RNA sequence: UUUAGAAGGAGAAGUCAUUUAAUAAGGCCACUGUUAAAAAGUGUACCGCCGGAUAGGCGG
C-alpha cells in the first residue's frame, strides 16, 4: 500500500501482510543513514523473504531483510534533476505491480536508481577480453622435420621459427602487469612433455613471444632451444620489439 | 513425519558458465581463432545481427560445467528427521543404482551436441570435444546421434558418466568440465547467439548477447539442453521425444504440461518419504533427476 | 596464535547480486563479510580451527550485465523466469580480490589447500566462483597488484552542506566523482525471539533493513594505512554493523 | 486463433560484398570498393559510391543455403497443427515435390534481378556458380524478361532439380554460391544499400558498409528472389509480379491487393482445419509463404 | 677496434670502428683508461686495484 | 551460514528520390644547448686414428 517496509518487492509468491512501518525518527548526523534518516516523504513470521545469518560476536542471529520502497521512490525524484550518473531499470510490467498491490511502486515501476560504478578505465571491453587470451603456434603438433624429440635439432629451419615469432603478436603489446605468469607446473611440463627425467643440462626453455605481445604456459607454447639459437633470437626478437 | 519442511533449499549440481563465440575454419581449428563481433544492420529498425566473416567456415563455442554432490549441497533444511530420511534414501539409491542411469543420459545430451539449438540445423559436420582438467577425451560426431534415441552402451559416455556419478554419489567434492565445439555451417553464413531480455522505452529491435563484444550464449539456455532427458513421463509412447526436467513438466514449447498428474515431483515426494512404497525405477530416476537440478522445495505455507 | 592476512587474488564472479537495495553496481559489503564468515565456518567444520576477522576489497574490473541505450544510461539484462513475470533484479561480472585478516595458529604454508578445497562450494553474493587466479600469503604492505581499494571515507558523509543525509548525500556527491554509495551493514528492529518460519528455528529472529554510507577508491601505490581498510564486524544492542575504525 | 506458432526461413542468403573488375581479366581481377563522402548543398553530409576510372565491371558474391520445411518448423505449440502441416506437405510432395517454385527461384537468380538500380543501364550481365571444384556453365542474364519465366534450359533445370530434390529428399542443407558480373561502363555510379540512421540534425545518406567496403543487404537480395507471385487474382490486367507476403500487396503501390481473397490471415481458418481441397495456385501461394516463414499466430 | 654498437640490425655480425677511411679506437675507451687511478675507495685492501673515478 | 537457494528470449522484414558553398586576407621581432659516458663476453668450433654400432676412447 503506502508503508515504508512492505513485502513482495524483492521476490514474490509470499502470502503475507508484512508491514513494519516507521514510528521512530532519529535523524542525527551519524556515520550512516537509514529510512528514518532519509527525507521520508511517505510483522510476524517469514517465508520467501531473504533470510541471512549475522555473528553477534558470540552466537548468530537470523535476520529477515525488508526493502526501503519509500527511499526507492525518493531517489528517483532526487536523481531526476541531479547530475551524478544514474542507471535506469525497466525490468517490470504493470500487471505484476497490480498483483503485488503497492501504490508507491505502481507510480514508479520503472525507477531511476542510484548506482556505484567503478571508474571508467576499469570496465571491460574487447581489448580487456583479448589481453587475457594468448596466442599459440600454428604448426607444433609432433616431430615434423628438423627435430628428433622436441628440441630443434637440424638447421635451415630457424627462419621458420623467426617468422613464427613474427606473423603473430605485432602491435598488440600489453603492460608488464598485463602479462601471463610463470607457473611452477613448468618443471612437471619438462617432466612429461616427452619423457625427460628433469630439466636437461644441455638444453634451455624458450617461447615464441617471450613476455611481449601474448604467449602463455600452455602444453604446446614452448620450444626448447640451443645456446646459439637462443642467443641469436634474444636480439632477433628485440630487433622488432625494441 | 507428515509434511515437507517450512524452508527447504537445494543448490544446483550442474552449474554451467556462459559461453562465448569465435569463428574458425575446419582445417585450422585448434590452430587459430578469431573474435566474432556483433555487427549491426538496417531493417524495415535498429536490429543487432551476427554473421561469420567471408574468410571463415565454422564457428567455435567454449563453455565450462561444475559438478557438486547432491548429498552435500543442501543449503537450508529446517528439520532433522526429514534430512536423515532423504539422506537414507540417497544412500539407498547409491547402493542400488549408483546414480549411473541419470549420468549416462546427462552425458548423452552433450554427446549429440544439443546445446547449439538453431546452430545445429543446416550444419555440415560437428566436432564436440569434452575435456576434464586432468584427462583429455576423444572427440565425436554429433550427426551420428539421434535427438530421441539415446545411447546407453558407449565407451566415452560410460567413462564420463561414471566419473560424474562418483561426484553425484559423494565420493568426490567437485568436478570441472571444459567443452569446445566446432559446428560447420558454410562460408559467410549466419550464426544464432542468444538474445537478452533488455526492455526499452524507445527501442523495438533485438539485441543479442554482447559479452565483451565477442558474442555468446546465456548459461540458462546452454544448461537447458544438458537436462532434457525426461523420457519417463506418461504417454511417452505417443510422443517419441524427450523433454526437459522440471517439477510440473511445463515445457515452454507446448504449453500443455507433460506431467501434471500424480507422476510429478510433489506427488512423488509425498509418495516416497511418507508412503515409503516401492515406486518403480523410472519414478526414482525422475526424482533424483529433479533433485539434481535443485531449487526451492519448501512446503506450500499460506 | 599469530596475526597475518591471506590474499584471494583475481576472483571473477558472474551474476553476483548487484541490486542490493538502491545501489546498482557494487554489491553490499555484507555479502563479502558473510562470504568470509562462510569460509570460516567451512574451515571450522574441518579440525584446522582457524579464525578470520577482517576483510578488505580490491576491485579490478566490472561489467554491468547490459548495454548503453542512447546517451550513456545503462539497460540491464536478466534470465527468463519460470515455474515457482519478473520484478526487480540485476547482475554483474566482478573481477575483484580479497584481503582477509587471518588470526589463528599454524598459518604459514598451510590452510591454503583447505581454502582451495572449501572455496569450490561457495558463492560470492550468489555468483559462481569459476576460476580465482591465486591464493597468497605474502606479509608486506606492498603486496597488492594494480587494483583499487573500496574504503570507508566518512568525510563528505559526515561534514557537508545540507540538513540531513538526504539533503546532504547528493550535495556531497556532485563535487566528488570517485565517491560512491555503499550499503554498510543493516539494523532495523527489536524482538529477537524465536518466531516460527525461520531458516533455522534454533536462532534469533528479527526484521532488519539495510543502511547506507559512502565509499571511495584509492590505488595500490598511494595509500594511508592497512587500518584505514580491512573492514571489521561490529555489534551493539541491536545495531549490527560493519565499519573501519 | 491458436497459441504461439512460428517458422524459420528455408532459403537463406548472405550479404553480398561489392567489388570492381575489368571484363578482359574478369576471372583474375578483384579490387575493393569503398564508400566515399562528399557534402551536398543546407548543412548536410551525405555519402556516395562510385567506381574508379581504370576498371569497368561490378562484382557481386552471394551464397544460398536451403533446408527442408520439416526441419525448418520452429515453434510448435500443438501437435494437431503440426501433424496437419506434415500431412499437407507430404500430399504436396507426393507428385512434384516443390518443383513449381524451385524452378522459378533458380530462374530469378538466373536473370540477376537482385541489383535493384544497377540493372538500369548495362551492356552485358553474366552469372557464375562455382561453389564446388566443378564449374557450372556461365549465364546470359540479358536474354531474360521479367514477366515471363522460361522452363526449358540445361543448367537451370539441373540446379532447380537439385534444390527441388534436396527440399524434401536427399540431405538437409545445400549451399550454392553465385558470382555475378555487370558491365555498366567506366567510373560510373553504383548503388549499394542504404542504412537506417537514427540521429537528429542529420539528413544523411549513409550507404551500406559490409566488411569495410560496399555491400548489399540480406533483406534486399531476398526481396528480389521472393517476387514470384504470378498466381494472385487481378493479374491479367495489372501484369506484374508481386513479392510474396502474409498480407496482399507490397509497399510499392500502397493500396492493398489481396486483403481478403487469399491471405494467411483469412484462408488459414478454412485450410488447416477443414482441410478442403484447394486449387494448385492457392497451394503454391501457401507453400510459398511456408518457404518464407515467420509468425503465424 | 671498439665496435659501433648495435646501430642497425641488418648485419647481425660484429661491426668495427670506421672514420676517415680507417679503423681506430673510441676515445671514451682512452678516457676511461686514463681515469683509472682511484685507490682511495673503502675496503682497498680486499680488492687492491685502481678503479675509474666515477660518480659512485 | 553471504537481499543464500531457481529460471529457454524468440520467429519475419525494401529506407528511397533529386541538390553549385563562395567571395576577401601581412604572423611577427629577439632570445649561447650544454655538461658526461666501457660494447664485447673466447665471435668460432680441425684431422690422424683404434673402433666396423655414426657405441666409446689416445695424440697433434
Amino acid at each position: 500500500h503506502l508503508a515504508t517496509h512492505v513485502a513482495k518487492f524483492t521476490e514474490t509468491n509470499s502470502p503475507g501482510n508484512i508491514g513494519a512501518y516507521d514510528i521512530l525518527s532519529s535523524d542525527m548526523n551519524c556515520g550512516y543513514l537509514d529510512t528514518a534518516n532519509a527525507g521520508w516523504k511517505e510483522y510476524r513470521t517469514n517465508q520467501f523473504i531473504k533470510q541471512v545469518f549475522f555473528p553477534v560476536g558470540g552466537s548468530y542471529h537470523l535476520l529477515s531483510i525488508l526493502p526501503s520502497t519509500v527511499l526507492n521512490y525518493e531517489v528517483s525524484d532526487r536523481l531526476y534533476r541531479s547530475k551524478i550518473p544514474k542507471i535506469r531499470l525497466r525490468l517490470l510490467s504493470s500487471n505484476a505491480a497490480s498483483t503485488t498491490g503497492s501504490r508507491l511502486v505502481s507510480k514508479n515501476k520503472w525507477p531511476l536508481v542510484f548506482q556505484a560504478l567503478p571508474p571508467k578505465f576499469l570496465e571491460k571491453n574487447l581489448a580487456k577480453a583479448l589481453d587475457k587470451e594468448y596466442l599459440l603456434p600454428d604448426i607444433n603438433i609432433d616431430e615434423l622435420e628438423g627435430v628428433d624429440n622436441g628440441c630443434l635439432i637440424d638447421e635451415a629451419l630457424l627462419p621458420l621459427i623467426i617468422d613464427e615469432g613474427k606473423r603473430k603478436g605485432e602491435g598488440n603489446y600489453r603492460p608488464r602487469h598485463l602479462r601471463d605468469e610463470r607457473k611452477e607446473e613448468t618443471v612437471q611440463a619438462f617432466l612429461d612433455k616427452y619423457g625427460y627425467c628433469n630439466i636437461p643440462v644441455g638444453y634451455e626453455v624458450h617461447h615464441i613471444v617471450p613476455l611481449s605481445q601474448g604467449g602463455a604456459d600452455s602444453i604446446k607454447n614452448m620450444i626448447m632451444l640451443s645456446i646459439e639459437h637462443h642467443e641469436r633470437v634474444t636480439e632477433a626478437h628485440a630487433s622488432y620489439f625494441k | 513425519l507428515k509434511s515437507r519442511p517450512e524452508n527447504l533449499s537445494f543448490a544446483r549440481c550442474l552449474n554451467t558458465t556462459e559461453a562465448k563465440f569465435w569463428q574458425t575454419d575446419f582445417l585450422k581449428r585448434h590452430t587459430f581463432k578469431l573474435p566474432l563481433l556483433i555487427t549491426d544492420k538496417a531493417v524495415l529498425q535498429k536490429s543487432q545481427s551476427c554473421t561469420l566473416s567471408t574468410e571463415c567456415d565454422t564457428l567455435r563455442i567454449d563453455f565450462g560445467i561444475k559438478v557438486l554432490p547432491v548429498k552435500e549441497s543442501m543449503y537450508s533444511c529446517s528439520d532433522y528427521n526429514y534430512r536423515t530420511a532423504i539422506y537414507q534414501k540417497i544412500d539407498e539409491y547409491i547402493a542400488e543404482d549408483g546414480f549411473l542411469t541419470l549420468a549416462k543420459r546427462y552425458v548423452n545430451n552433450i554427446a549429440n551436441a544439443r546445446f547449439l539449438w538453431r546452430n545445429r540445423k543446416g550444419a555440415e559436420i560437428i566436432e564436440t570435444i569434452v575435456t576434464i582438467e586432468d584427462k583429455e577425451y576423444p572427440s565425436f560426431n554429433s550427426k551420428s546421434f539421434n535427438l530421441d534415441t539415446f545411447v546407453e552402451d558407449n565407451a566415452t559416455i560410460n567413462e564420463i558418466a561414471q566419473q560424474i556419478a562418483d561426484t553425484f554419489a559423494g565420493k568426490r567434492e567437485y568436478l570441472n568440465i571444459y567443452v569446445t565445439c566446432f559446428v560447420k555451417i558454410g562460408c559467410a553464413m549466419e550464426v544464432y547467439p542468444s538474445q537478452e531480455m533488455t526492455f526499452d522505452d524507445d527501442d523495438k529491435g533485438k539485441k543479442l548477447f554482447k559479452f565483451e563484444g565477442s558474442a555468446g550464449m546465456h548459461s540458462q539456455k546452454i544448461n537447458n539442453a544438458l537436462r532434457t532427458i525426461d523420457t519417463w513421463y506418461p504417454d511417452y509412447t505417443t510422443y517419441e521425444f524427450p523433454i526437459p526436467v522440471e517439477n510440473y513438466g511445463a515445457a515452454r514449447s507446448i504449453g500443455i504440461p507433460f506431467r501434471p498428474d500424480t507422476k510429478s515431483f510433489y506427488k512423488l515426494i509425498d509418495r516416497m518419504i511418507l508412503k515409503n512404497e516401492d515406486l518403480p525405477i523410472e519414478d526414482k530416476h525422475y526424482v533424483m533427476a529433479i533433485l539434481i537440478r535443485g531449487g526451492m522445495f519448501s512446503k506450500k505455507q499460506e | 596464535m599469530m596475526k597475518g592476512y591471506i590474499l584471494l587474488e583475481k576472483v571473477n564472479i558472474e551474476n553476483a547480486n548487484a541490486f542490493n537495495n538502491i545501489i546498482v553496481g557494487i554489491p553490499a559489503i555484507t555479502s563479502f563479510l558473510g562470504f568470509a564468515r562462510a569460509l570460516e565456518r567451512k574451515l571450522n567444520a574441518k579440525e584446522i580451527a582457524i579464525r578470520i576477522n577482517g576483510v578488505g576489497l580490491e576491485f579490478h574490473e566490472y561489467e554491468l550485465k547490459g548495454y548503453k541505450n542512447k546517451r550513456g544510461q545503462y539497460v540491464t539484462s536478466c534470465p527468463l523466469p519460470g515455474s515457482i513475470h519478473i520484478m526487480n533484479q540485476a547482475y554483474i561480472d566482478l573481477n575483484m580480490s580479497f584481503l582477509l585478516e587471518v588470526e589463528g595458529p599454524h598459518v604459514d604454508m598451510s590452510t591454503c589447500k583447505s581454502i582451495k578445497s572449501t572455496m569450490e562450494t561457495l558463492r560470492i553474493a550468489g555468483g559462481i566462483i569459476r576460476n580465482y587466479k591465486k591464493i597468497r600469503l605474502i606479509d608486506t604492505l606492498a603486496d597488492i597488484p594494480y587494483g583499487y581499494f573500496l574504503t570507508l571515507r566518512q568525510d563528505n558523509l559526515n561534514d557537508a552542506a545540507g540538513d540531513d543525509m538526504l539533503d546532504k548525500m547528493i550535495h556531497a556527491l556532485q563535487q566528488e566523482d570517485t565517491l560512491v554509495p555503499i550499503a554498510v551493514g543493516f539494523k532495523a528492529l527489536s524482538e529477537v525471539g524465536h518466531v516460527e518460519g525461520q531458516r533455522d528455528p534454533e536462532k534469533d529472529h528479527c526484521f532488519v533493513e539495510s543502511i547506507f554510507s559512502l565509499g571511495g577508491f584509492e590505488c595500490s601505490k598511494i595509500l594511508e594505512d592497512i587500518n584505514s581498510c580491512l573492514w571489521r564486524y561490529k555489534t551493539e544492542e541491536g545495531l549490527y554493523l560493519c565499519t573501519i575504525i
